[PDB]
């Protein structure tokens, strides 16, 4: 499994993959609820994506 | 030499640094001399000039003392102009002409300044943004600004992550960046990507003219030979605080319409610029023609961006800055991919405004009273403004002028404008997200890149969105897939919305 | 005010379809005191009267606004039957000051979802379910008044 | 009454009577007159005094245009919900109304003396009800 | 030998005779012996038989004694049949086989009866009706009934005007008639009318099947070569008093559906008859098609005939028997001429029904009490019926049973009865024409439908009038301008379109 956490990859139930993915990328600061585990297609060896939600600030 | 808008920059830093204290932070800035150094190679070409322009535009919005270091005599003229640029942003800013006191340094061109401080060589070659910690990387000969400008953003982020390293986690300095803004992969020796700057943007709408839009405008004004009809839509005016983030605003633009600013900034392009000093909804209603071939979105709220998709433009580029991530998403509506509304579909119930407001003010138990005051929009009684200052740990007196005004006013002026933040030495954090200028600028560069690439007809991104975290080492994989909403509740599932789209396009 | 920003092709087809879905039922709605008085995108204007109360009293008149429908749920405003001007709850014979205009505290209604006290229950959680269609609003009002 | 005039005539006349009411709907609403249903040969109205608080349905009618305008229209007071004819405990003696001309007491005022004058059309009937009843 | 329906014939007489008195009148009839004489010329052709047939049909409806006089042995077969026809109408009629006692004689054929009583020779030739007071006129050889039948009506009228000469003014009998029912002008030797069994009615409607229709049906059933589809429409049944006027009703038809009778009247034609025991509105509604190719109206009130025009048939022939005339009118709608609604457009206001009934009750100023007793449907008090009986000039006793009953009851019986209590001085309001008026109007109606469906040139005036209580007019045609009020539906663009939509032009 390859989890791309905020663009940064890390090799590792499914909350087990996110927990070690957040521990490996030191991104455990943000609650795990704010993260969205997706597949290479974006659906809520393989490559998975542990990214945040899209943003609102821009002005 | 700290800028008159420094408290807003401190607000932004307070959301990314651990153990933040406002006195500490300004003191830290005051002990810095951030150097921009450059030689004949950088100043002799458009990519060099652009990198330097934006580096200074970003650094002067935060650091109280810069060193402007021309390394040969040809760079001297550019040095004077750069100094004038800095000062037009912060007239009290300090300029050093000597390198001995630099605490960190950015270098454009081919020459090493050989200073005793962390030094980051930045530059570009067309679509490629380049940064090295060890060797000069040079400026290319293209007339595109995307690589050159993105290089400045990465430069400014590394300056910030070097100086404040001890208050960041997993935030090492970048050693090497070679990133193509064409593909968002590592640049390759073959696929340089097309660099012809003669292109036409069609009839494009830029919605929102704030920080992100200033990065885009910065780029669109520096692509010589670009044609197009650009509609620029925002109803607001530049405020002092905005200079923390708005790379094309200086002291002289305080109080200017954001639509007029954007018009002036493009005056020397060949773009046909139509200024709409109105909100999107009023623009859309007066226009009375719902054909929007190309819309760039640079807004602040989910609702405002979703309202744009509701108009059913043919194609949208959406750009954002959030806490630990900036980016762009792209949307055709009838393309099997996620629409812009997909991006903001809510995942479940949340807390109401009365609760979150009550929590911020340190009174999570006067929810009922805050609910009434947000509906009646009545004046906050004296006994209320007294409670709030005590629960927040600040004096009553600075807040007394808000007694009697609407609670929304009291809240968004005292709290969201950072008055309680100053009074508490940065411990009472603002809930409104305030991005760093280098994030706003990069997001806007990427937005003008997408609009340009789209309008040249390039095959579009393999994924919906592209993301960047400038508070960390650049990622190895910036593409971010997003699946269409499958709840059934997004309008891209609606046959009426699909019909209205196919009718137009 | 709310300005029409959704492609009006969309909201006008949906409106036109809510009115079409209403027409075959109008007699049965009348039996409950529900009278469609005027329909003209984006507005549907109804009067309500208790069939079970003598003498017959107009107890409510609503303007239903379908601007930006159904990206935005519809607005329900209680108005005066003849002036067609909003009224205060003091003058109104799930509804929520007496000098303030009443609204329908309910998912599916714009005065609910835009109220700060319900920001946490966003409309897009409810879109496409029934809540916020004309019949959903008509049903609630018919059932408040009896 | 059974339709014996060519219905292309009466339908055309009724549709025009309706087209001509629509530009005035707002004005009539102001006076308390509301078109509820419209479908040849009937047009159903409800009435409410605008100055009577509480707002009260004072009358509902059915107006029939069968054999219009050779025969003048019938005006029946009905219950606003059931549409059923009502008793006076809850006909308009006026030329232009078929109940009046068919009353043997008014056999001396035949409708063909009035046809085409403005009596018997919809606006005429609505205006009489508005003025008297209120 | 007076008929069981004689009071209805007395009701009719009382409207034309001066100083009428019921008792005298019936006595005057009993002193008469009305002779029908005929020879081998008359019984040997279709015209002569038709003339005899109708003459007996008319005279048997009034005179209690007939003399049937065959003038040779050939005519003896027709004689028995004529006696049987007269008895089928009045079983107690008196039949004389001698003329020794005749008070008035009608003669068909060529032979003179040689009697001392007034004697009228009647006959025909095709379209021409012939009567002579001095010489036989003879009966032609065509198959046309119209002239032959009209001659009987002229025969019977002159009989009536001769017997009752002393109670009429300007009522001389006719000396000579040579009238063309084709042209309604004096019969010319060259100006004759076409004679051909080649006549198709297409799809024709005969509305009203009473007295006038009976004359029309008598004629059509003798029209040789008649083809087509004919609708006969009437909801009523034959009443005993109708035998005073309905030439095809005898004792055996009492009680029967007028629609079933009209059918059997035509059984010997080639017409496909559809009989409808309905009113016109129900006929129109059950057809759902408002195509009416040809309509013959034989009704009794303005409103009923006006309603027929409302349906907008292509062409109407309208037939009437009024007080001082009988006649026929012809109406296309979109031709510039008067329309059937024209013929009854009101010119002013009139007396209300409560008022007219107050005059008929001798209480002209109790109109308010007659309106109240009609609206309230209350019982007539005793003091009212004593007032009415005294105003009526009769004893109170016949009207005493009515004390306590609705006024509508009192008027529906005593008034619709008191004519007999007053020896004929109290006249009823409703005109009761004489049998010969009804028959001629019906012959004219059959004439028009056949001429119009044979496509002859149509009449120069809208209507044709005859007054059989005077010597025949020298100008029977009556012009009639299109109503010029604007209020007649023939002025209405919606009606004109619906007519062209169906029939063009
Ligand atoms: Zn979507
Ligand atoms: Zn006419």
């Amino acid at each position: 499994i390859i989890v791309v956490v905020n663009g940064q990859p890390t090799q590792v139930p499914l909350h087990v993959v996110r927990t070690k993915a957040l521990e490996n990328t030191q991104n455990v600061a943000q609650p795990p609820d704010n993260w969205e585990f997706k597949d290479e297609a974006g659906n809520l060896t393989v490559t998975l994506f542990l990214s945040l939600k899209a943003g609102v600030a821009g002005a | 030499a700290l800028a008159n808008f420094i408290d807003r920059a401190a607000t932004a830093a307070s959301q990314v640094l651990t153990d933040f204290h406002l006195g500490d932070f300004k003191a830290a800035l005051e002990k810095q001399v951030v150097a921009v150094a450059f030689d004949d190679q950088a100043i002799s070409c458009a990519e060099g000039q652009a990198t330097l322009d934006l580096a200074v535009r970003l650094l002067a919005r935060l650091y109280p003392v810069l060193a402007i270091l021309p390394l040969d005599s040809a760079a001297s003229s550019q040095a004077q102009a750069l100094e004038r640029l800095a000062k037009s942003i912060n007239r009290k800013i300090g300029i050093r002409r000597s390198g001995k006191s630099a605490t960190v340094c950015l270098v454009a061109g081919a020459t090493r300044p050989s200073l005793r401080c962390p030094t980051f060589f930045i530059g570009s070659d067309g679509w490629a943004a380049k940064l090295s910690r060890t060797d000069p990387v040079g400026s290319g000969s293209s007339l595109l600004p995307y690589g050159a400008g993105a290089a400045s953003c990465f430069g400014a982020a590394n300056v910030f992550r070097t100086i404040f390293a001890a208050q960041l986690t997993g935030a090492e300095s970048d050693e090497n960046i070679d990133l193509s803004l064409y593909s968002y992969n590592k640049s390759r020796a073959g696929d340089a990507g097309p660099i012809d700057p003669a292109v036409d943007l069609g009839e494009t709408h830029l919605v929102g003219l704030g920080a992100i839009a200033h990065g885009a405008l910065w780029a669109l004004a520096r692509q010589s030979g670009l044609s197009g009809r650009l509609h620029v839509v925002d109803h607001e005016a530049v405020e002092l605080s905005n200079l923390q983030r708005y790379v094309l605003a200086g002291q002289a633009e305080i109080g200017m319409s954001k639509a007029v600013l954007a018009t002036t900034a493009l005056r020397s392009t060949a773009l046909e610029v139509e200024a709409h000093p109105l909100k999107w909804a009023e623009h859309v209603a007066r226009r009375g023609d719902w054909i929007f071939d190309r819309v760039g979105v640079a807004l602040d709220t989910a609702a405002d961006r979703v309202a744009v998709q509701g108009a059913l433009p043919r194609w949208i580029a959406n750009a954002w800055t959030q806490e630990h991530d900036l980016g762009i998403s792209r949307h055709g509506f009838d393309d099997g991919q996620a629409c812009l509304c997909c991006m903001y579909m809510p995942s479940g119930k949340s807390k109401d405004e009365h609760q979150l407001v009550a929590e911020e003010l340190g009174i999570p138990e006067a929810h009922e009273q805050v609910k009434a005051l947000l509906q009646t929009n009545a004046g906050v009684p004296n006994d209320f403004v007294v409670r709030v200052a005590t629960a927040m740990g600040v004096p009553f007196e600075p807040l007394a002028p808000f007694v009697g005004q609407p609670l929304r006013s009291f809240y968004q002026q005292a709290i969201c404008g950072g008055l309680v933040f100053q009074l508490s030495d940065g411990s009472r954090l603002v809930r409104t997200v305030v991005p760093m200028a280098f994030q706003s600028a990069l997001a806007g560069i990427m937005l003008a890149a997408e609009l340009v690439k789209h309008s040249a007809g390039f095959p579009m991104s393999p994924t919906t969105s592209t993301r960047v975290n400038l508070l960390r080492p650049l990622g190895s994989h910036l593409h971010d897939p997003k699946a269409k909403d499958s709840s059934g509740r997004c309008i891209c599932s609606d046959e009426d919305f699909i019909s209205a789209y196919r009718r137009k396009y | 005010p709310e300005l029409q920003t959704v492609d009006p092709e969309v909201s006008r087809a949906k409106f036109d379809r809510e009115i079409s879905r209403f027409r075959p039922y109008a007699d049965a709605y009348r039996m409950q005191g529900c009278f469609l008085i005027e329909e003209s995108f984006p507005s549907a204007f109804f009067i309500f009267a208790s069939p079970k109360v003598k003498p017959r009293v107009i107890g409510a008149a609503i303007e239903i606004d379908f601007t930006n429908y159904d990206l935005r749920p519809p607005s329900v405003v209680f108005v005066d039957p003849f002036t067609r001007q909003p009224i205060a709850r003091k003058d109104l014979p799930f509804i929520q000051s007496l000098q303030d205009s009443p609204f329908l505290c309910m998912a599916g209604v714009r005065e609910y979802h835009d109220n700060p006290a319900h920001s946490g229950d966003p409309w897009l959680l409810h879109r496409g379910s029934g809540e916020g269609c004309l019949a959903f609003i008509l049903d609630k009002i018919i059932k408040y008044g009896t």
